[PDB]
RNA sequence: AAGCGAAACGCAGCAGACCAGGC
């Protein structure tokens, strides 16, 4: 079976937490470059569209 | 000047001009007191990683 | 056996006195 509302419930903060845990002990620049994506996605704004 | 097989491929005037240029550079550098610094060479130090 | 995005750059010595000491 599938998972209902998969995209609507996968919070970007969780991906940030996973990226931080995965990048443990790695150089700080690597952690920053990898963690920038979840940070921007957590602040993302959706354009409504054509109207 | 030293050339393979002692063949300099150029007339004495051209080589004399280039040597003169080299000398002019030598005197110009020596006047500013930077020749001694330039004397020592084998410069090879780098540290920049990623920030 | 495996397989992906199928140019130019290692110094250098006084020497000669006199004293104390070592087996
Ligand atoms: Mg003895």
């Amino acid at each position: 079976g599938d998972n209902t509302k998969w995209n609507e419930n996968q919070n970007p903060r969780m991906f940030l937490a996973m990226i931080t845990y995965i990048t443990r002990n790695q150089p700080e620049w690597f952690r920053n470059v990898l963690s920038i994506a979840p940070i921007m996605f957590s602040n993302k704004m959706a354009r409504l569209g054509k109207g | 000047e030293m050339a393979t097989k002692a063949d300099y491929t150029l007339d004495e005037e051209s080589r004399a001009r280039i040597k003169t240029r080299l000398f002019t550079i030598r005197q110009e550098m020596a006047s500013r007191g930077l020749w001694d610094s330039f004397r020592q060479s084998e410069r090879g130090e780098e540290t920049i990683e990623e920030r």
